C-alpha cells in the first residue's frame, strides 16, 4: 500500500481528534454484541454482559483503548505498517489464539462507531482513507499466523 | 435467520429513520463508489458517476425504496425480493459479492445520521437483516 | 436457495461418492489446516494438528457425517443442522467465516478424488448446497 | 508476499507440467457455469452455451489459455508480481470493465480444475503454494481499479 499526502493528512487528522477513551470501548463493546463469538477471548474476565444483553464490562471494553493505541504505531509510520505489527501479530496468534477474521469484524465496528461520532465530517473520502489504513493493519496482524 | 426480536428491531428502526431514506441512499451509493471504486463499472453508463451526482441521488432513492420493500417483506425476503433479484441477476448481472459492500455502506450512513438510534442491538439485527437481503437478491443468479 | 435441479444433483453426487466420505473428510480437514493455518486455533487442544493425524482423521469422519446429514436434510437445512449450529456457535464459538473455507477445501478434495463425477453442473449445485450448509450452521450465532 | 524456495519449486513444477490448452479452457468454461454472471464479459461473442447448458464455445473458452499465459509472467518473476501486472490490470478495469471479484472466482475454478487433473499429486502443500500465488496475482490485478 502506498499513501497519497491527502490520505496521510486524513488519517493523522482522524487520530488527533479521536477520543480513544470513548471510541475504543464503544467499538469493542459493539463488536461483542454484533459478533458475539468474539466474547470467547474475554470469557475468562467474567461478568461480560448485562441482564439487558449489553456488554457492560468496562475492563473488557477498555481493551478497545489498547487496540486504538495499537493503531497509533501504524499511524506513526505508515510506510512501515507490515513490520510495525510483528510482535502484536505474534501475540494474538501464538498466545491469544485469536481468529484473524475477528480483526476485520472489530475494524468494521471501529469504523461505524467513528462514523457515529464524526457524523457529516466522516466523508466518503475520509471513510476511504480510514478503511484503507485499517485494512493494512489487519493484513499485517495476520502475518504471523502460521 | 431473523428472530422475532430481529424483525421488531428492524421495523422499529426503519419506522424512525425511513423519513430520511432518500438521503441515506444518496449517501450510501456515494460511499460505495468512492470507497470501492471497482463497483463503478456497473454504473459506467451514467455520465456522472460522482458523489451526489444527479444519477447517484436518483438511484439512491430506488435502492432505499428496495430496502423499504425488504422491511415490508421481512417475513419472506426470498419471495419479497424475487423481482429485484431477477433484475440484478439476469438484466444487470451484478456480482452478488457486491451486495455486502453496499450493505456495509448503508450501515455507515445510518450511524452517521442516526447515532443515538443505531445502537449495538439495532446494529446486530440490521446486519442480520441486510445479510438476508443480500441472500434474497442472490436468489435468481445460478 | 436450492432448486429441485440442485437437490437431485447433490443427492446423485453423494450417492456416488458417499462411500469415500471418511477419506474426503480426512483430506478436507488436512487441507484447511495446512492452507489456512489460522484455523488451527480452533483445534489447538488436539496434540497432533497435522495432516492425517489420528485426530484429524477421526474428526474428518464426523464432518462428512454432518455433510451426509445435510444431504438428508437438504429440503430444510436450518432445521436439519440446528443442533450442529448450536454446537459451533455456543460451545465452540467458531467464527462462521471459516465455514466457507472448509467448504472450498471439500470442493477441492472431491475434484481430486472424483474428477469425472465433479462436473461443472455438479460443482454449481454442490457449491450452492455447501453455501446453504454454512448458512444453516450460522443459525444460532447471533 | 515473500517466497520460500519450496514454494518457488512447487509453483515452477506446477506450470511446467500444466497443459494450458486443457486446463485453461476447462477452468473458464467451469467458471461461466458455476459463476454465470461472468458471461457478461463474453456475451458479445454469442453462441455461448449448450442446449444442455454447457459453455461449449471454444473461442470464449480459449480465453482461459490467455489467462494461464498471463499467469506465466508472475511465475517467471515472483519477486515482481505487483509491477508485473499493471498493464493487464489497466486493461481489465479501464477497457473491459471487469469486476475484480471475478478474478477470485476464476482462480477458484483454476485451482479445482487443476485439482482434478493432478489428483493425489495436488497435495495440501501444493494447493497452499498455488493459492498463495493466485492470490498475489489477483491482488496485483485489482491495483489499477480506481
Ligand atoms: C485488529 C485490531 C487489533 C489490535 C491493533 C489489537 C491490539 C492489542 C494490543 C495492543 C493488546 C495488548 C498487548 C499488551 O499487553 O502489550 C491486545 C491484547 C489482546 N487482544 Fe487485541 N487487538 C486487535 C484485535 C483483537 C481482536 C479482534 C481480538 C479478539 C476478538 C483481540 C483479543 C485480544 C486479547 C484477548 C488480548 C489480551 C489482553 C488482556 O488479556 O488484558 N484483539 N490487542
Ligand atoms: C442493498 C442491496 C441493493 C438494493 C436494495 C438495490 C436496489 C436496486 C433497485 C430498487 C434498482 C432499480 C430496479 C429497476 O431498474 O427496476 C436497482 C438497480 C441497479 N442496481 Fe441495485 N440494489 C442493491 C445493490 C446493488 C449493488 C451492490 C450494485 C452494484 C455494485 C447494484 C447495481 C445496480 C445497477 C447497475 C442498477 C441499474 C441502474 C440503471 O438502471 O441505470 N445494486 N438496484
Ligand atoms: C462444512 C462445515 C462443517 C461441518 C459439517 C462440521 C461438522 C462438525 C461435526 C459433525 C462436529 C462434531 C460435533 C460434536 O462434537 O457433537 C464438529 C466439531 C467441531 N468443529 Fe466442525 N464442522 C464444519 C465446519 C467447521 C469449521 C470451519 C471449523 C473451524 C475452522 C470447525 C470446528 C470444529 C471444532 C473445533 C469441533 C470440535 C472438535 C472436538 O470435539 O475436539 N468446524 N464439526
Ligand atoms: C484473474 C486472472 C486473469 C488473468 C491473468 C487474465 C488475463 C487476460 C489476458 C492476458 C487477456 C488478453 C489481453 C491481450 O489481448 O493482450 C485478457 C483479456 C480478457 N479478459 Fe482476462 N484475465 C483474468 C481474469 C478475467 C476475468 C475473471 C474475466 C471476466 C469474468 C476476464 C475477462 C477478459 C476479457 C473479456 C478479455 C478480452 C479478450 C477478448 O475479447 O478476446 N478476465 N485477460
Amino acid at each position: 500500500v502506498e499513501w497519497t499526502d491527502k490520505e496521510r493528512s486524513i488519517i493523522s487528522d482522524i487520530f488527533s481528534h479521536m477520543d480513544y477513551d470513548d471510541i475504543g470501548p464503544k467499538a469493542l463493546s459493539r463488536c461483542l454484541v454484533v459478533y458475539p463469538w468474539t466474547q470467547r477471548y474475554f470469557s475468562g474476565f467474567g461478568n461480560l454482559y448485562n441482564a439487558e444483553g449489553i456488554m457492560s464490562n468496562a475492563n473488557v471494553a477498555a481493551h478497545g483503548i489498547k487496540v486504538l493505541h495499537g493503531l497509533d504505531r501504524g499511524m506513526k509510520n505508515m510506510d512501515n505498517i507490515a513490520d510495525a505489527y510483528t510482535d502484536l501479530s505474534t501475540l494474538h496468534s501464538e498466545k491469544l489464539h485469536v481468529d484473524p477474521d475477528n480483526f476485520k469484524l472489530l475494524s468494521d465496528c471501529i469504523t461505524i462507531v467513528l462514523a457515529a461520532k464524526m457524523g457529516h465530517a466522516f466523508t466518503a473520502e475520509t471513510q476511504g482513507a480510514f478503511q484503507k489504513f485499517l485494512a493494512a493493519v489487519v493484513s499485517a496482524l495476520g502475518k504471523q499466523y502460521h | 435467520s431473523l428472530s422475532d426480536k430481529d424483525k421488531a428491531a428492524v421495523r422499529a428502526l426503519w419506522s424512525k429513520i425511513g423519513k430520511s431514506s432518500d438521503a441515506i441512499g444518496n449517501d450510501a451509493l456515494s460511499r460505495m463508489i468512492v470507497v470501492y471504486p471497482q463497483t463503478k463499472i456497473y454504473f459506467s453508463h451514467w455520465p456522472d458517476v460522482t458523489p451526489g451526482s444527479p444519477n447517484i441521488k436518483a438511484h439512491g432513492k430506488k435502492v432505499m425504496g428496495g430496502i423499504a420493500l425488504a422491511v415490508s417483506k421481512i417475513d419472506d425476503l426470498k419471495t419479497g425480493l424475487m423481482e429485484l433479484s431477477e433484475q440484478h441477476a439476469y438484466k444487470l448481472r451484478v456480482d452478488p459479492s457486491n451486495f455486502k459492500i453496499l450493505n456495509h455502506c448503508i450501515l455507515v450512513v445510518i450511524s452517521t445520521m442516526f447515532p443515538k438510534e443505531f445502537t449495538p442491538e439495532a446494529h446486530v439485527s440490521l446486519d442480520k437483516f441486510l445479510s438476508g437481503v443480500a441472500l434474497a437478491l442472490a436468489e435468481r443468479y445460478r
